[PDB]
């Protein structure tokens, strides 16, 4: 059974360059499965962006000149590997970058048609998010008062935060929304809870915020 | 160099079943694989099985297989055989009988047929009797057949059952010159013998003789005064 | 993942069973992977395990695709996490070994308090509750006791060690006694 | 470069029905070398169908492919929970290799409108120097909605931002959060601050607003 | 040889399983216990056993070459190679008649008159990094050992010194260089397993390979002794190979039974050891027939016509 | 199935003299035949296994000899100890169908001596019990070979009468029948003269000893 497992999300400064990897469980040798990476940006479709195949490697016209892909077979302490350089990165680089296998074996398949193909395999993909910013732990503001009350979540670098209420005790009718990435490139999210009116003065509401990277955490109250 | 035991005389009915002990001590049991050979009175030795300890596997004596069985228990070193549906036939002595294998614990095994070790035997009386003590008569000493040296007298241990009697004349003391006669099995069932022993006659009417007859079995001891009457 | 429970000095029987009723290979092995004891086919291979000379299976159940692990003289080490390599499935059981002694002598004044003291592994939590002849369903986790030794609990006492579902017997003899009459 | 453009960006469907999305091709494709993926939020995309109608071993066979003249299209009988999300159609006729834009298959619901609210700035953010008003629109259905913002009745243009949580595994409903910032001097400087939002479920756009100070 | 590339797997090799239940058949029409005894269950636990009392004609049973030819709509396929792992894609294959002539020696720890490595000495493992699985050495050297019913067998103590050497030096050669490698006596089981056992005459020997197998990469044992001698033992109850259960044979007779075969290989098993630091101990191991057969088979596969 | 034969039923020899006894077997046994010897009320007595093989602890005067279907156990100088019986034991099928010989009784040939016939009449006692029981020893004689006749009135009667000899004995070694006419109170009564006609081989002619009721 083949799973593919790519390398770890990674934050980069433009200009910089960056090699993303996957291990290719399952996988006997590329001498028998091609290579093929896809990205694709937030909230975009899919782009093809190179290609081993028979141990000759190629890219797309967009990336040529750009990109370097590998691949080697191992075993024993590891499976195969196929790597992905990207150089010279800016904002436009941003993505999650797929890395993906197709059994070439059997010439009469239909997963190939000379060196073009669909893709049987997928890995998880790797964020690789380019940006100058550096992390930051955010600021919490309350959102006070059927009613809705709520927390933001303002200014933090990188991504993600986590939001629970009342230390998880409060689930129901709790929106935590997607993050935002403003102008000044620091993310920003809100979390709201609908609750009925006459608890209001006899509950207690508060947001606890978990941002890792920065080891932050705070615990807000709010309040009418 | 082992030593068999076996368990008490048993006397059993018709169609009934009976279990015989056996005792193993003095070496390894389960280096030695024991047979049961019973022997009915007057009759001689027949194979009844024999059990192959270690493996707990025995084999049997085609004209018993069905109605006997032979297993050991190896905790606390004992065989046994059991007859089951016994008829009178089924009457007889059974010997308990072993014979060493070789390190069988070590998976060497000669599988011997012979028994070089044999049981006390036990007793097993199969028959529709019931227990009985005897009744001693006894034999006028033929004063007017036999004189001039000696005489011969003796009593008549008649219908006793199960089995054996033991004799003694003059409680314990002329035990010498007696001819103290196997039973006899009696078509109602029950046995009878004859003890006798050829004493001068002028001992007569000075040294009362008494014929000293034992059953534990019936638990009846009887002494029988043989005046010269 | 199965879970079994055993009192220190007894046998216990860590089961593990094939799909298929096939005497197949398998093999018993520890955390660290160190191997109990598998089967070469029909025959019994015992490893460099400690418990070798306490490891057993039973041959017989292989047939119905059964390849126990049966370790007698239990230790409270023997405590652990047997997996079970077979057929390319891993039936990791877990080995709890507790063992319920009481300290002073079961004879003991009326009155005086008598203290349970339960050895078992670490990362073990266990809740321990005896049943005096009368009733006392006193309870203690690791460590009981009956403050007020009462002479109507002179007799058999019934503990449970509860640990994940289970639970495991520790009949107790208790005597209380007097000035006298 | 061979373009395929995918129909529709979006459809409604119930659990049952039958689901079809199509994909033209800018070129003829003699040789039928299209894929179908399934992609559901968060995670990477599957390899459904192949060859135009060949199911990849695995695949439901409530999935089928069909094709005509420049067009394909993949066909979804009884539609199960699992299959909702995105759908994307690929040529490999030949290099590069490409996607459709995709289509977004959600569940279908009665009409709900929004409930809505709106949040002026804490004084604790206030005091930071920076302030955002939040508008909240809850649990609706269809996605589609319109929200301004007008400050002393001035249409707000590029500093506002909208995010908008997936449709909800339960009561298949949106909600939808709008946030307009602006420095702490504008804030203190201007007096009503005004959400209006357009929405299929309201009969007429509805402003929830605030004065400043209240 | 074949122009085609194919895959190869003795360790799920049908051939296997299709001999060993063959060389049981050539068991029960040649060597016939006086008892023969088996599990047998219905699941509740309790477990009678199943007796067995057959004539028991002592026979010297001398094993026959044995070949394996396809019948039809049939084809065997033979892997070429000076080493081959025997599980994987064989590149020089070739379709063949019939295997070559294999004597079904059953044994255990010890590979008798089996085919020799071309090369060198290959070790082959459905997975070294299972501690589990029998390790199968091939010899590219035999080892002649002589036993007698008389009560032992007779090794070179030098080829058997040499031997292991070529053996521990495979056997670092896949664990890790920077390892040391030690030989111990089985950790315990079955007779059977724990001792070199085998048939010669229709007897079953039962040989101590303590000698043989407590070999440290440090020090030597050719002190007074000239060749190594296995204390062997005939035994008359043991288990059964062919399946779960004991069999007794009747004792020895002929007056004389003698054995002088090869080690073309062994079957070793290394212990766990929890990833501690490099000391590999590797101990006698087989008992399943099966790892022979394999070791014969390991570059063959009957494939349907086409 | 296979029947061992001992043909000398009975074998007749003196003291320092060469006993010879032949078991002859059905089918060949090989040399799976043990011989065993047993003193009247004991356990039999392991002398020879394996044809010709003594058992541990037993007197070399005991020859174990045969093969096949024809053994022999041949005894040098007999001895006072050596009376018993004596049973071959067949141990060579398997599986185990052991079966054993039917004897041979070896006992010590001596004078023909005579037998002294004491007849006993029924003691009243016995008679007011409900039966009469009518003794007429045989004391001390040899060849144990002694017909013995119940003559009612000069009738011969043959029937409600039961013999027993008695085993070899120590010092004089001669044998005691022992014929019981056991008749009823009222036939006993019935009856006058009860004569007991004993026809030995060391007896010059018949010899007949009765009595009349009194
Ligand atoms: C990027 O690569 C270009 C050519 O593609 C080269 O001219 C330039 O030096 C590179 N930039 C950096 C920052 O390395
Ligand atoms: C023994 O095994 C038999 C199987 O033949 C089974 O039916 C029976 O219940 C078991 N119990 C006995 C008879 O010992
Ligand atoms: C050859 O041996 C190596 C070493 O363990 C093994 O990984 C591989 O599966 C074997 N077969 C192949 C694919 O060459
Ligand atoms: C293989 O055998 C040859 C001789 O046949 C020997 O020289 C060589 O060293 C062996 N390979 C090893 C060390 O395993
Ligand atoms: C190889 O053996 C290791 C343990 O030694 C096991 O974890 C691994 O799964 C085995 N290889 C496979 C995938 O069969
Ligand atoms: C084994 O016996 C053979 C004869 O078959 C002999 O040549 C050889 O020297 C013997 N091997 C020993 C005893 O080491
Ligand atoms: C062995 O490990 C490496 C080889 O992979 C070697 O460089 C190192 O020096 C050695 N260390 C040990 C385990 O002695
Ligand atoms: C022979 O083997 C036994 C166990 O099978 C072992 O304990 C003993 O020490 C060995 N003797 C020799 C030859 O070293
Ligand atoms: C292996 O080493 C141990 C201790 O170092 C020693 O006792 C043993 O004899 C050695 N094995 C042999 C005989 O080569
Ligand atoms: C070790 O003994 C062997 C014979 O057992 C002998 O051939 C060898 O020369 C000895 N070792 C040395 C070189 O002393
Ligand atoms: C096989 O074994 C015999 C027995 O010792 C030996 O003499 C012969 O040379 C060996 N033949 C092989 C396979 O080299
Ligand atoms: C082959 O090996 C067997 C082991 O079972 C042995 O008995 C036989 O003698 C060997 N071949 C020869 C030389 O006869
Ligand atoms: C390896 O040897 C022992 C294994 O028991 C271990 O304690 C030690 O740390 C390791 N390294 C040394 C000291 O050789
Ligand atoms: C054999 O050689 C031919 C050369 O035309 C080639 O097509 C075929 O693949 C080769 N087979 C092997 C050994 O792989
Ligand atoms: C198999 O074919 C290869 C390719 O030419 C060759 O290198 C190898 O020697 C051949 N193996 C044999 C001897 O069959």
């Amino acid at each position: 059974q083949i799973h593919l497992v790519q390398s770890g999300t990674e934050v980069k400064k433009p200009g910089s360059s960056v090699t993303v990897s996957c291990k290719a469980y399952g996988v006997n040798t590329f001498g028998l499965y091609a290579v093929n990476w896809v990205r694709q940006a937030p909230g975009q479709s899919l782009e093809y962006i190179g290609q081993i195949w028979r141990w000759k490697s190629s890219a797309s016209h967009h990336f040529r000149g750009r990109v370097l892909i590998s691949a080697v077979d191992l075993t024993g302490s590891s499976p195969p590997i196929s790597s992905l350089e990207i150089k010279n990165l800016t904002s436009d680089d941003t993505a999650v970058y797929f890395c993906t296998t197709t059994s070439t074996y059997d010439k009469w398949s239909g997963l190939h048609h000379d060196g073009v193909m669909a893709f049987s395999s997928w890995g998880q993909g790797t964020l690789i998010s380019v940006s100058a910013a550096s992390t930051k732990g955010p600021s919490v503001f309350p959102l006070a008062p059927t009613a809705a009350l709520g927390c933001l979540v303002k200014d933090y670098f990188p991504e993600p935060v986590t939001v629970s209420w009342n230390s998880g005790a409060l689930t129901s009718g709790v929106h935590t929304f997607p993050a935002v990435l403003q102008s000044s490139g620091l993310y920003s999210l809100s979390s709201v809870v609908t609750v009925p009116s006459s608890s209001l003065g006899t509950q207690t509401y508060i947001c606890n915020v978990n941002h890792k990277p920065s080891n932050t955490k705070v615990d807000k109250r709010v309040e009418p | 160099e082992v030593q068999l035991v076996e368990s008490g005389a048993e006397v059993k009915k018709p169609g009934s079943s009976v279990k015989v002990s056996c005792k193993a001590s003095g070496d390894t049991f389960i280096r030695y694989s024991f047979t049961w050979v019973r022997q009915a009175p007057g009759q001689g030795l027949e194979w009844m099985g024999r059990i192959i300890t270690i493996l707990d596997v025995a084999h049997y004596a085609p004209h018993l297989q069905g109605r006997v069985t032979i297993t050991a228990d190896k905790s606390t070193s004992t065989v046994y055989l059991e007859l089951r549906n016994l008829r009178s036939d089924d009457t007889a002595v059974y010997f308990c009988a072993g014979v060493y294998e070789g390190e069988a614990d070590e998976g060497e095994y000669d599988n011997n047929g012979f028994l070089k070790h044999w049981g006390q035997g036990t007793l097993v009386t199969v028959s529709s009797a019931s227990t009985k003590g005897p009744s001693v008569f006894p034999l006028a000493p033929s004063s007017k057949s036999t004189s001039g040296g000696t005489a011969a007298l003796g009593c008549l241990v008649k219908d006793y059952f199960p089995e054996p009697v033991t004799v003694s004349w003059n409680s314990g003391a002329l035990t010498s010159g007696v001819h103290t006669f196997p039973a006899v099995l009696q078509s109602s069932g029950l046995y009878s013998l004859s003890s006798v022993v050829t004493v001068p006659s002028s001992s007569l009417g000075t040294q009362t003789y008494i014929c000293n007859v034992n059953h534990k079995p019936s638990n009846t001891k009887v002494d029988k005064k043989v005046e010269p009457k | 993942k199965k879970v079994v429970l055993g009192k220190k000095g007894d046998t216990v029987e860590l089961t593990c069973t094939a799909s298929q009723k096939k005497s197949i290979q398998f093999h018993w092995k520890n955390s660290n992977q160190i191997k109990i004891l598998g089967n070469q086919g029909s025959f019994l291979t015992k490893g460099p395990s400690k418990l070798n000379d306490r490891a057993d299976s039973r041959r017989s159940l292989w047939d119905q695709g059964n390849f126990p692990l049966i370790i007698k003289n239990l230790k409270i080490e023997d405590s652990d996490t047997y997996i079970c390599e077979v057929e390319d499935q891993k039936e990791e059981v877990q080995l709890l070994v507790f063992g319920l002694t009481a300290n002073s002598d079961t004879h003991l004044l009326q009155g005086q308090s008598l203290t349970l003291t339960l050895e078992s592994p670490p990362g073990s939590s266990p809740s321990v509750q005896c049943r005096s002849p009368r009733g006392k369903n006193i309870q203690g986790g690791k460590t009981l006791s009956v403050s007020q030794l009462e002479l109507q609990d002179s007799g058999t006492w019934t503990c449970t060690v509860l640990q994940n579902q289970k639970k495991v017997e520790f009949k107790i003899d208790i005597v209380v006694l007097a000035f006298q009459k | 470069d061979i373009q395929m453009t995918q129909s529709p960006s979006t459809l409604s469907a119930s659990i049952g029905d039958t689901v079809r999305i199509s994909c033209r091709a800018s070129q003829s494709i003699t040789g039928n070398w299209v894929a179908w993926y399934q992609q559901r939020p968060g995670k990477a995309p599957r390899l459904l169908i192949y060859r135009g109608a060949a199911l990849l071993g695995g695949v439901p066979s409530r999935f089928s492919g069909s094709a005509a003249g420049t067009d394909f299209t993949l066909t979804i009988g009884n539609l199960q929970a699992e299959d909702f999300g995105t759908f994307y159609c690929q040529q490999y006729d030949t290099y590069p290799g490409t996607f459709g834009q995709g289509t977004k298959v959600e569940v279908k619901r009665t009409v709900a409108a929004p409930s809505v609210f709106i949040f002026p700035p804490s004084d604790e953010q206030l005091k930071s120097g920076t302030a955002s008003v939040v508008c909240l629109l809850n649990n609706f259905y269809p996605r589609e909605a319109k929200v301004q913002w007008k400050v002393d009745n001035a249409l707000q243009s590029g500093n506002s931002q909208e995010s908008v949580t997936e449709q909800d595994s339960k009561d298949s409903t949106y909600s939808l959060s709008s946030t307009l910032t602006l420095s702490k001097a504008d804030y203190e400087k201007h007096k009503v601050y005004a959400c209006e939002v357009t929405h299929q479920g309201l009969s007429s756009p509805v402003t929830k607003s605030f004065n400043r100070g209240e | 040889l074949e122009n085609v590339t194919e895959n190869f797997n003795m360790w799920k090799n049908n051939m296997v399983e299709q001999m060993h239940e063959d060389i049981i058949s050539l068991w029960d029409q040649s060597l016939k216990p006086c008892v023969k005894l088996t599990p047998l269950c219905v699941g509740a636990g309790s477990c009678n056993t199943s007796v067995i009392t057959q004539a028991c004609p002592k026979v010297s049973f001398e094993p026959i070459p044995i070949h394996y030819c396809a019948p039809a709509g049939f084809a065997i396929l033979k892997c070429n190679d000076k080493k081959f792992n025997g599980t994987g894609p064989c590149t020089n294959v070739s379709t063949v008649q019939c295997t070559h002539g294999i004597r079904p020696v059953v044994s255990t720890q010890l590979l008798l008159n089996g085919s020799l490595a071309e090369e060198e000495i290959v070790i082959r493992s459905e997975n070294f990094t299972n501690n589990a699985k029998t390790i199968i050495v091939q010899l590219n050297e035999s080892v002649v050992i002589n036993c007698t019913g008389a009560g032992h067998c007779n090794l070179s103590k030098t080829q058997w010194e040499n031997t292991l050497e070529q053996i521990a030096i495979k056997l670092k050669e896949q664990f890790g260089n920077n390892k040391t490698i030690i030989f111990n006596p089985s950790s315990g089981g079955d007779p059977e397993i724990v001792t070199h056992s085998f048939n010669c005459g229709g007897e079953f020997f039962y040989c101590n390979s303590t000698q043989l197998f407590t070999w440290n990469d440090t020090r030597k044992l050719n002190n007074t002794g000239r060749n190594i001698t296995l204390p062997c033992r005939i035994k008359q109850i043991i288990n059964m190979w062919q399946e779960v259960g004991k069999a007794m044979y009747a004792p020895p007779i002929r007056g004389q039974i003698r054995c002088s075969s090869n080690i073309t290989g062994l079957l070793l098993t290394r212990d766990g050891g929890k990833d501690t630091n490099g000391t590999e101990i590797f101990r006698p191991g087989g008992g399943d027939m099966r790892d022979n057969w394999r070791s014969e088979l390991y570059k063959y596969k009957v494939v349907k016509i086409e």
